């Protein structure tokens, strides 16, 4: 039969396909008198013939209600899990050949009663629907006066007894989408399935609702839930009946046993409350509750919060009068800590309850505690402000988490405990970054002084964070003595080295002062420095390179054995671009030793067989503003630049 | 100093006095604890005087007179264990049970422990509170807590009170007296891998753990998520893990029970791993009607997409743990049904991947406004890249299992398929070569991967498989050429690249005509093809050098 199968498949057949078509009603027939008689035989005889002809399928309604009736009763004797295998792959590509039987079929006709027909078949058939063609074609529905009076039919025909809690669960899943996609682009979505929702749903739940049960419905309760905030948050309810009969709804709903679904409707209350008592609803709200459950209550808490001021927080503070929970209650004063103004009262208590709890999900709950207690004493009114700087340097010496602890110390302190913190890896940064942080804002200057002990020891990374407080305490000191002594301490230790500690020292130093070793031009160790870069050509020597000083080394001129060291250096070892900017701005200078810059000459025309380019367009502009082995050198660049390929510099 | 403190705030009313203790005990040693006594001693749950008392309570927990308190707390557990009434002494015995921990008399309180776990039995029975079974539950993780050779009776008697267990203020009671009889049972199930256990019949436990499973209402779904810990800790113990399989014949009960939605969410992962490690240990002894039932349970947990990455990646695990015990047994027809169920579920989970592939590069359920647990942050590309390489790691030795269970020369090779077998091949070939577009050396390792497994197939099978399919090879090498890798795996091999050279170099005879035309890079991907072809024949001059004649 598979072979026939194949055979109406090829058009060559044309007479035997059609003679099959005349014997339509006589091969159903056999199939009337399941192990005798293959059902996938015939399917498969179906799909070859809809391929051939795309006609065929729209008159085959019929036809496909008696396969899904075979289909159905073969997977029930299929069904068996006495024996090892019963179970024979045929049925299953005539189960999914007859979903792709159906797409068509629906495609054939917009028509969508014929779907909730096959989900209400479905009720007993293991096999989900197709992954893949029913749930594009579900999509394509999704993607208008049509849409709504099919969603009204949709919702009319809901609460059909036949249909079972799984088929009504997919049902409701295929519901939802349209709902939401039609709400991106929704105004109200006012645009009448609304009108039949009215009185098919609410009230015909009410023996539903009432059960007081928690069992495998309660997927209708939470899709009810949600269906129900989304048409609040769409808020076309304009009459109040139908607002009435909601929270009476969510009242009914709150009172069933199951407890994730009574959360639920909290939440479900929680957004009529903000569309639109509520104490005690509130108070109860603030129980205690479990991982399920505390993301519901902490939902419900961010959606009803705002809206209870018109509708306070002496009740949350009495609550916490008699952890996890406590972590709920951390982020629920956290939040209206822009309210704390309002509940003048609350503030001192809250920052000293989070100051109090403060001291993995655990770390993220306290930094966010410390960080509500020092917005809390900031907003409150002083004594509040050094109570955070003190609580904000502890937390930081505890523990980028400690950048934004030192910033938050910092910004603390800016309105005298924080020069403990500043007083002497994770922790010596820490202390040193909010020594930095400080200095650069009472608390403030104690920690700005003391910054100088923390610069000094840091309790290589440790040393880097040392090294970039002392400079950053420097430079907001130039806008006390202590940080620029360490910040040039720091800067001749970084020059004398010749990694990244260096750097950062070097780098701090030049922003603090240019009269820094690092940063001074003139100074030996950094162009000593600078010499030891160009040589290997160690993070010290490249920022020494790197700054002002190998540039404007010549023009010192101490720098000029340095600088030309280095330039002998870059000559022998290999071109290397910061090594070349080195050299090529000392021979700028040099013109503006000379033994140095006919060695930077000679390097710049090594590299040449884009940096020896633009040394010669220096050049070009020397001569332009324009000894005796110097001048044989200059005739050998000046030949070579001759021959180069650039066109303009040749020119 | 704080009994200074303690003094100035103790210097109808009595309501209001124990208020303030409280606030300052909130606000704010031995001499601390001995000004608390005459506080407390100056000043039917909802009465003022209980009130009043578990008020003190309270603060004796949250803070010489510490001995005479905890004596008190003692005497206030055993008579809440013994009787119904007087209930409220949960507070006192967590602070005996902290001051145990922590106060010579360890000893003592352990001995009062265990007398009122043996009374919980006499207090259930007359009852049939529950208050009194959390007090006996308290009491045993305090027995517990010391180094007392005690804990031998106070096993003895939470073993009596467990089996002695097994209007809505009766159901209440009946409830929570059970979750405590099963935190009884997890603590005895702790204790239990450590020594032999004393009981009189050691399936007597597991047959009360199932029996409460059956009792729990879904209300109570901190409860069954404790049974479902004690039921993890069964598994740990190996006589257990052999009396339990002729006693569970049903694998589904816990889950039909679950019928709360809580228990729905809560039970399958951590229940599934619970039976995932259990049928690791006992693949021996399972039934074929129990084996065929968890793995198409296990199936359909992989198919459906409402569980997380880890649930699917370890009913995969657990799907090649039981191909073993598959061909394990006789290679029957019947037997490879199994496996071809397996195969054709991994086709599934590989063609639900790639219908999110554009998404990724329904999945629209950020916006529903009620969520029912924190949304996964975890990057799709990344999550489908490591799915599918376990998963091609799996399919790995599932191939070579199927290798090693040919049906009746035909052990030994060529290896018989009926027509539902090239079928759900050529899909899982469709799926899998639509997820390597999934997008170097991982890459060109999956595919050595999709080679090695597909060589060893039948050659009959195999030459349908190509000949049906290789219009979608060209089709996808003309978007991505990294796919031009799995035709030179193909003709590396000896076994393959006679039949491959053929179906290849026919295929590219009937698209020479539109070769001129097409545009480069098409152009250049049918060149490369003929390319590898063109080495096939050097590679194994013997037995392609017949293939390749005619044709040129």
């Amino acid at each position: 039969t598979t072979r026939f199968v194949y055979f109406v498949g090829l058009d060559s057949c044309s007479s035997l396909r059609a003679k099959v078509l005349e014997s339509l009603p006589r091969v159903r027939g056999l199939l009337h008198q399941e192990k005798c008689v293959r059902f996938s035989n015939l399917v498969d005889l179906c799909e070859s013939l809809a391929a051939s002809d795309k006609e065929w399928i729209k008159d085959k309604e019929e036809l496909l209600g008696e396969l899904l009736d075979a289909g159905s009763v073969c997977l029930t004797l299929k069904r068996s899990s006495n024996v090892v295998s019963p179970l024979y792959f045929q049925v299953d590509q005539g189960f999914e050949t007859l979903q792709l039987l159906y797409i068509e079929y629906f495609k054939s006709q917009p028509l969508g009663h014929e779907k909730v027909f096959n989900f209400i078949d479905k009720i007993s058939k293991e096999g989900l629907p197709f992954v893949l063609e029913f749930d594009d074609f579900i999509f394509n529905e999704v993607v208008i006066p049509t849409v709504q009076q099919t969603l009204d039919t949709i919702i009319r025909m809901t609460p059909q007894v036949s249909s079972l809690d799984a088929r009504v669960y997919l049902y409701k899943r295929i519901f939802l989408p349209i709902c939401i996609y039609e709400s991106e682009m929704h105004g109200d979505l006012s645009r009448a399935w609304l009108k039949s929702f009215d009185s098919d749903v609410w009230k015909a739940t009410g023996p539903l609702v009432d059960d007081y049960t928690s069992t495998l419905e309660d997927r209708y309760r939470l899709e009810l839930m949600q269906l129900t905030a989304l048409l609040i948050k769409g808020a076309p309810t304009a009459l109040t009946d139908m607002r009435k009969d909601i929270i009476k709804f969510s009242w009914n709903y709150i009172k069933l046993d199951d407890n994730t679904s009574k959360q639920a409707a909290y939440v479900v209350t929680a957004y009529f409350i903000s569309r639109f008592l509520t104490t005690r609803i509130f108070v109860a709200l603030l129980r205690c509750h479990q991982i399920d459950t505390r993301y519901l209550v902490k939902q419900a808490l961010e959606l009803l919060a705002p809206v209870l001021s018109e509708r306070w927080l002496k009740w949350p503070r009495r609550v916490l009068s008699e952890t996890q929970v406590a972590n709920i209650y951390q982020l629920i004063v956290k939040f209206p800590d822009l309210f704390y103004p309002a509940r003048d009262h609350f503030i001192p208590n809250i920052i000293t309850a989070m100051g109090k709890l403060t001291v993995l999900e655990n770390q993220q709950l306290a930094i966010d505690l410390a960080e509500l207690i020092l917005k809390w004493e900031t907003k409150l009114p002083f004594a509040q402000r050094e109570a955070c700087v003190t609580f904000l340097i502890r937390y930081i010496c505890i523990s980028e988490l400690g950048k934004r602890a030192l910033n938050i110390l910092y910004e603390l302190l800016g309105p005298v405990k924080l020069q403990f913190f500043e007083r002497f890896l994770l922790g010596y940064c820490l202390n040193a970054l909010e020594v930095l942080a400080v200095a650069l804002k009472t608390w403030i200057i104690e920690n700005v002084s003391y910054l100088q002990k923390l610069l000094e020891k840091c309790l290589q990374d440790i040393q880097e964070i040392l090294q970039k407080v002392l400079g950053i305490i420097l430079e907001a000191i130039n806008k006390e003595d202590e940080p620029e002594e360490v910040t040039n301490f720091i800067s001749l230790i970084v020059n004398i080295i010749g990694v990244a500690a260096g750097v950062s020292l070097c780098w701090t130093l030049s922003l603090y002062r240019p009269n820094a070793l690092d940063s001074l031009l003139p100074s030996i160790m950094r162009t000593f420095n600078k010499l030891c870069r160009d040589h290997i050509a160690e993070f010290e020597a490249k920022v020494t390179t790197n700054l002002l000083e190998k540039i404007l080394n010549l023009c010192a001129a101490d720098q000029r054995r340095v600088f030309l060291s280095l330039l002998a250096q870059l000559i022998d070892r290999s071109v290397d671009k910061d090594m070349l900017l080195k050299v090529i701005n000392i021979v700028t200078e040099w013109i503006f030793t000379t033994k140095e810059k006919a060695g930077i000459l000679g390097k710049m025309m090594i590299f040449d067989l884009e940096l020896s380019k633009k040394f010669n367009q220096v050049i070009v502009d020397i001569f332009e503003s324009k000894h005796t082995e110097l001048t044989a050198r200059m005739e050998t660049a000046f030949l070579f630049g001759t021959r180069l390929s650039d066109v303009s510099i040749r020119k | 100093v704080v009994q200074l403190d303690d003094f100035a705030t103790r210097l109808y009313q009595s309501k209001h006095s124990v208020l303030s203790e409280i606030c300052d005990s909130l606000e704010t040693y031995e001499y601390f604890l001995k000004s608390l006594i005459p506080l407390f001693i100056d000043v039917v749950a909802n009465s003022p005087e209980n009130k009043l008392r578990n008020i003190t309570l309270e603060i004796l927990h949250r803070i010489d007179a510490l001995q005479a308190y905890s004596n008190e707390i003692v005497d206030t557990l055993m008579d809440l264990l013994k009787v119904e009434n007087e209930l409220n002494g949960i507070l006192c015995m967590k602070a005996i049970t902290t001051l145990h921990k922590t106060q010579e008399k360890v000893h003592p309180f352990i001995d009062i422990v265990i007398e009122i776990y043996s009374n919980i039995p006499q207090v259930v029975e007359e009852q049939f509170s529950k208050q009194l079974a959390q007090a006996m539950f308290s009491f045993k993780t305090l027995a517990e807590s010391p180094i007392t050779m005690v804990s031998l009776y106070s096993s003895y008697k939470e073993l009596a009170a467990s089996s002695l267990g097994n209007n809505r203020a009766n159901y209440g009671e009946f409830i929570i007296g059970q979750v405590k009889a099963a935190s009884f049972l997890a603590y005895l199930f702790i204790r239990r891998q450590a020594q032999t256990f004393l009981e009189p019949y050691q399936q007597a436990i597991p047959d009360i753990i199932i029996r409460l499973l059956q009792d729990c209402p879904s209300e109570l779904s901190a409860a069954r998520k404790e049974l479902l810990h004690a039921t993890r800790h069964i598994l740990s113990t190996d006589f257990r893990k052999m009396f339990i399989p002729k006693i569970d014949l049903l694998f589904d009960l816990r889950v039909l029970i679950g019928e709360g939605f809580t228990a729905y969410e809560t039970l399958r992962p951590l229940a599934y791993s619970t039976v995932a490690d259990f049928i690791h240990n006992v693949r021996d002894h399972l039934t074929p009607a129990q084996l065929w039932k968890s793995v198409s349970i296990y199936c359909k947990n992989l198919q459906d997409d409402s569980l997380a990455l880890t649930v699917q990646i370890m009913s995969a695990k657990l799907l090649l743990n039981l191909i073993e015990k598959i061909m394990r047994s006789e290679s029957k027809t019947e037997s490879r049904q199994l496996l071809m169920v397996i195969i054709d579920a991994y086709t599934k989970r590989f063609k639900m991947l790639n219908s999110r592939y554009n998404g990724i590069m329904m999945s629209l359920q950020e916006y529903l406004p009620i969520q029912v647990s924190v949304p996964p942050e975890i990057d799709l590309l990344k999550d489908s890249r490591y799915l599918f390489k376990t998963l091609m790691t799996f399919l790995k030795t599932i191939m070579i299992g199927l290798k090693n269970s040919n049906p009746p020369n035909w052990n030994e090779t060529a290896r018989g398929f009926s027509n539902e077998d090239i079928n759900i091949l050529k899909s899982l070939f469709r799926e899998c070569i639509l997820a390597l577009r999934f997008f170097t050396k991982e890459e060109k390792d999956l595919m050595e991967i999709f080679a090695t497994m597909f060589i060893h197939i039948d050659p009959a099978s195999f030459n349908e498989i190509v000949r049906e399919e290789l219009p979608f090879m060209y089709k996808q090498m003309l978007d991505f050429a990294s796919l031009l890798h799995i035709p030179q795996f193909f003709l590396a091999s000896v076994i393959t690249s006679s039949s491959f050279s053929g179906i290849l170099i026919t295929f590219l005879k009937s698209k020479l005509v539109d070769l001129g035309e097409v545009n480069i890079i098409k152009s250049n991907i049918l060149i490369r093809l003929f390319k590898l072809c063109f080495m096939s024949v050097s590679l194994f001059p013997a037995a392609n050098e017949s293939v390749i004649l005619p044709h040129l």
